[PDB]
């Protein structure tokens, strides 16, 4: 607040802490859904597209962490197979118009060195061991979220680019490499090559 | 004074019913009003000057006193007892270490052994004063830093000047304090304060390798400082208490002097003029030590200044020849190595200044002078490889370049060794060139350095000087060529045309190459290994930030609560590097952000003796910059708290007298590049050109604005305090700048300030019972 | 040193009034300081009345730096520190010091005629 | 040559019983002057304020009040005029941009931080963009034959043609930092010493070179110590800024090795490349207390690479501020000729104030007085315009001028 007002505003917005310790989930932030593609999307789960914030009833002091961009959720939607219309009902994604969605796009982008940290643990003890299964679900997602624009190839590419910067994470950029050629595979005739 | 006489009466008179009736409350009002009248500073310092005017009624006030006293105290209370006792410690009114001494005593030994004592004795007696110290804790505190910075010297040439520094200037120290101030038994209660101390004694007793005590207090029986039975006295407690094949430093310390002042008076005659002998004499001088023995003894002595012009002389002497034949003339050429390598390891371990002779009537000035001045590196000296110093002729360079080329020379009979010594830098550069270009071989550039290092070794140091010059000039990609020019001239030894004494030539050599090429070969990462000698040196972190390094250091000193040697270093090249300002405000700033009053004391008491440094530019930055900062800012006075506040005023009012009445070389140096005009920085609305006079006009005027307007805050009570501690720190003048409005104001803002101020005249009561009483 | 103006408000006082400068608190570098004092038949509130007249004076109307201290332990004292509050409280704004004055005489004399 | 106005603050002069600081003096390529002065009223955030004053309408001055704990060394526009660094004693470059896209609301989010150590120099990094005049084409009837790009590289392209933004500041230790701003709001920062011999740099400057090489200049004020010099290679290793330092000649300046009286000038006060981009000549002033001499030195090789002096001036008073100009002439012996023949002078002058009144227009290659305007108290700093027909001065006093040279 102002240095004038001071406490006598604080102070009163900290009255209101109890109301909004009725008006909140517990544990919200680690309620997960199971993923079904049959729609009809209970509404619990949306998240603000621009913010990946939960939307909140009100101006009240809500608990800290209702204030955080909520990852952790979109994150485990975007882990799971056929999770593609249900990610688009959270993020208020339309398919009638392209938009690029940034805060996806940076999930999308943290979800693939998630992948390539993981694949760079071992890989090799077992020789599915959902390391080559995440790759496979990661070129299907990640075809569909950059192919309509709700993200956007080039943006993604050198953010990607900022993230294994230095980080050394070499052992399974063929994998990477080969979802890059699914998407150039898939859209170089669309797009300029500057792209 | 006669209310208070009747206030003591009617306690006197009350507790006499007291010890009667055993609610009697009139004791407990009576003594109330004793103490809030006496707890004011208006009425104490009332009865102060009411004092004078009215003598023996102040007897009768005491009388009074000393009955009341016992007629209280066979009756106490719980409360109303120590309220009588406060009342009469009022009436009446009406340690740790000493951090300055040890720190200005370790800063002298560090920076300046050569300096001359009559400084330090003036410095001393100053610090004595400032803070009144009483004179056996003083001398314990001299006692103390010496043998501490003995302890932590490293080991090398620091612990003979560190030696030298104890055993022979702290005496004549305390000789000239007991001729500028009952010493004796001042001094001996001292020793006896030392001598409980004995694991500092054993650990420089370890150090020593034998007793050191003794030798103190034989060196301080000789001197005259304490009498003959207190020297035994304290042997015997020395001895009682340490109960429980080479000569150690000291012993060769205290009789090298002797042989300092005997060598002086023997080889003003060249031994009669005898260079065989001065040969031998010389030979045994670079023999392991010696010369470092002499030279700290005569360093600590105020004699290195002569010993220099002795050598000089002499080197002026064997600078040019005779008629002579081949035997005769290799000596004269060694006199010259002997007397020029012993000078240059003089210039770079004793400072510069003692080489110079500071008048020289004629324009012959030597040949090592004029080489000290224009051709060799020193600490803040860089030199110009094109100095027309370095170019002194085409014709003289081109004998010298076939006379390389020739052979071993074979024509030293006749060689004018200034001029050879002169003419090196050009004929190096000839042959740069001439390798630069490809005309000439390596294995003839192995001839030539060949030639130079081999009969004469000064010609090494001559061109290696200039090689370090025109390196430091060049480029990065340009240099690789004649770095290898080092890696010869200061290579391994040549052999078996070696005049005479080769091998310790070579080692004296190694150590000026070594302190000769150190930056350079700092700024690429080149190692030489010449043969720890630079202990002290290239100290900073590489890439930490320097603030970083000051906080670290002062957080260290503050912890400690002294200050060591190599932070002393530290803290000189953190003045030199960021400058005075940056340096000053961020101590200061360290200081102010402590919240004890420990810590605050302490803290002040270390950074006088920091500021030391250069206290002069110190004290104008600080009076001039740091506190009108601190006091016209309206957001920087909460700063200026209670605990910090008072400290920090301490520190500025010593910093003042320290200055008015009044010193390293990088200091030095930096003072006399500076240019700033001190009349356009403090406009002003003795000589009033000097600036420190214009930064205390200026200081003092801010004073009187501060105590004369309205919003009386914490800065109010700074300025209090700063004109409080500059009374009580006079002896008496700093306070010949104060404008006579703050004598009206300063006890309408209330007091001490008026009191000591009037010197008590009987027409100076009635200015003071004036100004006292009118608020 | 002092301003003209207020030399001849001085200097066209009622005898009644003493008017002199003030040397015991800071002054001579903000405002001008009057003891003045209180000489009249009718007895007197406490005489010091010390009064600011900051520079330009027609403007920033003069304060009365108050001095409670004195002004109480009596009840006479207390009635004309009140109703000589009071009226400074009814006066109009830019007033002269001779209208201090003049409202200090006669809440004197109106706390004569009450008591 | 003329004045055209002075502007005066009314009351808020007479600094009292706090000595003065340097101002900082910025003009951008907008007519909008930053400047910093010592106010000292009731506050010392007086000699902390950053005013804006459009050169229009000079009585409406913005004053952002810079958060700078202490006192502002250098301020400077983009390439463009819509940011402005500022960067103070102990470390803190602050990057300032509008608010609302009004020219009265600044407010920064971006900056670097090198606690304690003073920043003496401070630069935007170089876009790559450059242009040269023709003034022997002024008649040729096509805009691309007057003004020609002169195929400049920017320091730290990244992935395209693209430069990125950023800046470089040099301390008062051997400290270097480069902090490189992304297209996002990210903000790459880097220190590195400049050699291995860690010494005081007193005066610094920051010239930029074909290549993308900055080349950053030392000085430690003794003017008997050489002028120092460092040739920079930023570059980002996929992520992280990397500072690749290596020296470069230094000189040694003249008046030094005059023999007759050396000890004079024992101070060099000014250290400036002729231009940002022209990295190859190098402007010192050296100075006593009350003369001074400015010397141009340039690099040119035949040791291949050598300083070797231009010109001197004679001796004068000592210069208290020197402005070098913006506008980027073409500068070969053609133009030189055409420009004398034809009285084209507006690329050719630096401004030298002096502690007496005067300004001496003085010339570029041979410095040789042009023009002299006698004040009728000194300038403290001054700027020339970016077409260099006025110069903007702040005074030893409140007053701000606008000359306008013809």
């Amino acid at each position: 607040p102002h240095w004038l007002l001071g406490n006598l505003v604080s102070d009163f917005v900290d009255t209101f802490r109890p109301t909004a310790r009725i008006n909140s989930i517990c544990g919200r932030c680690s309620l997960l859904p199971v993923v079904n593609n049959s729609g009809a999307i209970c509404n619990s789960w949306k998240l603000d597209p621009a913010t990946l914030r939960f939307p909140l009833k009100g101006l009240l002091p809500y608990d800290k962490d209702l204030f955080e961009p909520q990852t952790a959720l979109l994150r485990y939607v975007l882990e799971q197979p056929y999770s593609r219309d249900m990610v688009c009902n959270m993020l208020g994604l339309n398919k009638q118009h392209k938009q690029r969605c940034p805060v996806l796009e940076d999930q999308l982008v943290d979800l693939v060195v998630y992948a390539m940290e993981r694949s760079e643990t071992e890989e090799k003890f077992d020789d599915g061991g959902t390391s080559q299964l995440l790759w496979q679900h990661l070129s299907s997602q990640l075809i569909f979220f950059v192919l309509f624009q709700f993200a956007s190839f080039p943006h993604m590419v050198l953010s990607l680019h900022q993230k294994l910067a230095g980080r050394g994470l070499i052992k399974g950029r063929d994998h990477l490499m080969w979802v890059l050629l699914q998407f150039i595979s898939g859209s170089i005739q669309k797009n300029a090559l500057a792209d | 004074l006669s209310a208070l006489h009747w206030l003591l009466r009617c306690t006197a008179a009350s507790a006499e019913r007291l010890r009667e009736g055993l609610g009697e409350k009139q004791l407990a009002m009576c003594l109330q009003r004793l103490e809030k009248t006496l707890s004011s500073t208006k009425n104490r310092a009332l009865l102060h000057i009411a004092k004078l005017e009215e003598a023996s009624s102040w007897t009768a006030i005491e009388h009074s006193l000393l009955k009341l006293g016992e007629i209280l105290a066979n009756l106490s209370n719980p409360q109303l007892r120590s309220q009588a006792e406060q009342c009469g410690t009022l009436i009446r009114s009406i340690k740790t270490g000493f951090p300055t001494v040890h720190a200005v005593i370790l800063l002298e030994g560090t920076m300046n052994l050569t300096g001359e004592t009559q400084s330090l004795v003036e410095q001393l007696t100053m610090v004595k004063r400032m803070q009144h110290i009483p004179t056996p804790l003083f001398v314990l505190e001299i006692w103390k830093a010496c043998f501490v910075g003995l302890i932590e010297s490293p080991e090398g040439t620091e612990e003979l000047k560190w030696t030298a520094f104890t055993f022979l200037k702290i005496p004549q120290v305390l000789v000239k304090l007991k001729k500028y101030s009952d010493f004796t038994e001042d001094v001996n209660c001292a020793f006896e304060f030392l001598l409980k101390l004995t694991p500092l004694l054993d650990k420089a007793d370890q150090r020593c390798n034998c007793d050191c005590t003794n030798f103190l207090l034989q060196e301080c029986g000789k001197q005259g400082l304490l009498s003959e039975a207190s020297v035994n006295n304290l042997m015997a407690k020395r001895k009682a208490d340490r109960e429980h094949n080479i000569q150690p430093n000291i012993q060769l310390i205290l009789r090298a002097e002797p042989t300092v002042t005997n060598i002086l008076k023997t080889m003003d005659a060249d031994h009669s003029k005898s260079p065989e002998g001065l040969l031998g004499v010389l030979g045994h001088m670079l023999s392991g030590k010696s010369l470092d023995l002499l030279l700290a003894a005569a360093a600590a002595t105020g004699k290195l200044k002569s010993f220099a012009r002795k050598f000089i002389n002499l080197n002026e002497f064997t600078t040019y020849g005779s008629e002579e034949s081949t035997k005769p003339a290799s000596v004269r050429a060694l006199l010259f190595d002997i007397s020029f390598l012993m000078l240059c390891h003089v210039a770079q371990t004793y400072g510069s200044e003692v080489i110079l002779s500071e008048s020289r009537t004629g324009a012959e000035v030597p040949f090592f002078e004029t080489w000290m001045q224009t051709c060799m590196p020193e600490e803040g000296k860089i030199l110009n490889p094109d100095h027309p110093c370095f170019r002194p002729d085409s014709t003289k360079v081109e004998s010298l370049v076939a006379l390389l080329n020739n052979s071993s020379e074979m024509k030293l009979v006749q060689m004018k060794w200034h001029e050879a010594c002169l003419s090196i830098s050009a004929a190096i550069l000839e042959i740069l060139n001439a390798w630069e270009n490809g005309v000439l071989a390596f294995e003839s550039i192995q001839k030539i350095t060949d030639n130079i290092k081999g009969k004469v070794c000064s010609l090494a140091v001559c061109a290696v000087a200039w090689l370090v010059a025109h390196v430091r000039m060049l480029g990065l990609d340009e240099r690789e060529k004649s770095l290898q020019m080092i890696r010869q001239l200061a290579g391994p030894l040549f052999s078996e045309n070696t005049l005479q004494f080769y091998n310790e030539r070579v080692v004296i050599m190694n150590s000026i190459l070594e302190r000769m090429c150190a930056d350079v070969l700092q700024q690429t990462a080149t190692q030489i290994k010449f043969p720890d000698t630079m202990p002290y040196w290239n100290l900073l972190p590489p890439k930490r930030p320097i603030k970083e390094v000051l906080t670290d250091i002062f957080a260290k000193v503050l912890e400690k609560g002294w200050v060591d040697s190599r932070s002393i270093h530290i803290f000189d090249t953190l003045l030199h590097m960021g400058g005075v300002y940056w340096f000053c405000n961020n101590l200061i700033k360290e200081l102010l952000k402590e919240t004890r009053k420990e810590h605050t004391l302490r803290a002040v008491e270390l950074l006088y003796s920091i500021f030391c440094l250069d206290m002069q530019q110190v004290t104008l930055v600080l009076l001039g910059h740091i506190l009108p900062g601190l006091l016209t800012d309206s957001s920087k006075w909460h700063s200026l708290m209670d605990p910090p506040g008072t400290a920090l005023a301490k520190l500025a009012v010593w910093c003042a007298l320290s200055s008015y009445s009044s010193a390293s070389t990088r200091q030095k140096k930096r003072h006399r590049e500076d240019i700033e005009d001190y009349i356009s920085l403090f406009p002003l609305d003795v000589n009033m050109r000097d600036p420190l006079n214009r930064v205390l006009a200026n200081l003092f005027l801010l004073i009187s604005s501060i105590l004369g307007s309205r919003t009386a805050g914490p800065h109010t009570q700074f300025v209090q305090w700063f004109m409080e501690e500059c009374v009580d720190c006079l002896e008496q003048s700093v306070l010949q700048f104060m404008p006579f409005t703050t004598v009206s104001e300063l006890v309408k803002v209330s007091k001490v300030v008026l009191a000591i101020t009037d010197l008590s005249l009987p027409l100076g009561r009635q200015v003071a019972a004036k100004a006292i009483a009118a608020l | 040193s002092i301003p003209s103006v207020l030399q001849g408000e001085v200097a066209r006082l009622d005898p009644k009034f003493l008017v002199n400068l003030d040397p015991s608190h800071c002054s001579n570098n903000g405002t001008v300081h009057l003891i003045c004092k209180l000489d009249d038949k009718d007895l007197p509130s406490v005489p010091p009345l010390e009064l600011s007249v900051p520079a330009d004076y027609p403007a920033q109307s003069p304060l009365w730096i108050d001095r409670q201290w004195q002004y109480d332990a009596n009840p006479f004292l207390q009635s004309v520190h009140r109703c000589m509050t009071s009226r400074l409280l009814q006066l109009p704004d830019k007033h002269s010091v001779t209208a201090l004055l003049n409202t200090w005489a006669q809440s004197v004399h109106q706390a004569c005629l009450s008591a | 040559m003329d004045l055209a106005y002075v502007c005066e603050w009314e009351k808020w002069s007479k600094s009292t019983h706090c000595p003065s600081v340097p101002l900082a003096c910025a003009w951008s390529c907008r007519n909008l002057i930053a400047f910093t002065m010592d106010l000292r009223s009731d506050d010392q955030d007086l000699t902390r304020m950053i005013h804006i004053l459009d050169t229009e309408h000079p009585w409406d001055l913005h004053s952002i009040p810079s958060e700078h704990h202490e006192a502002i060394t250098c301020l400077e526009w983009d390439q463009s005029g819509s940011r402005l660094l500022s960067a103070d004693a102990d470390g803190q470059i602050k990057c300032w941009s509008m608010a609302d896209h009004l020219a009265n609301s600044w407010e920064s989010s971006v900056g670097s931080l090198v606690e304690g150590d003073p920043i003496v120099a401070l630069s935007w990094l170089h876009n790559g963009v450059k242009l040269a005049l023709h003034v022997e084409k002024s008649g040729a009837s096509s805009f691309g034959e007057k003004f020609s790009r002169v195929k400049f590289s920017p320091s730290l392209t990244l992935f395209g043609g693209k430069p990125m933004e950023g800046w470089i500041a040099v301390t008062v230790s051997g400290l270097v930092t480069v902090s490189l701003l992304k297209p996002s709001g990210q903000v790459l920062t880097s220190t590195e010493s400049l050699c291995r011999l860690r010494g005081r740099v007193a005066l610094a400057d920051i010239a930029f070179t074909g290549g993308g090489n900055i080349v950053v200049a030392t000085a430690d004020g003794s003017s008997a110590s050489p002028v120092q010099f460092y040739k920079v290679c930023v570059s980002v290793v996929s992520e992280k800024c990397r500072i690749d330092t290596e020296i470069l000649p230094s000189l040694f300046m003249r008046c030094t090795t005059d023999l007759n009286r050396k000890d004079k000038f024992p101070a060099i006060t000014h250290l400036k490349f002729l231009a940002r981009d022209m990295s190859e000549q190098v402007l010192l002033c050296a100075s006593s207390q009350t003369s001074s001499i400015v010397e141009c030195w340039s690099l040119r090789k035949e040791t291949i690479l050598k300083w070797r002096i231009l010109s001197a001036t004679n001796d004068l008073d000592r210069v208290s501020a020197v402005a070098l100009p913006k506008l980027p002439i073409s500068l070969t012996n053609t133009d030189l000729k055409v420009a004398s023949d034809t009285q084209f002078y507006p690329g050719l002058g630096l401004a030298l104030a002096f502690h007496d009144g005067s300004v001496h227009i003085v010339h570029r290659l041979s410095l040789q007085t042009m023009a002299v305007f006698y004040s009728s108290v000194h300038l403290k700093a001054m700027q020339l315009s970016w077409t260099s027909l006025a110069l903007v001065g702040i005074d030893s006093h409140g007053k701000l001028s606008v000359l306008r040279l013809s």
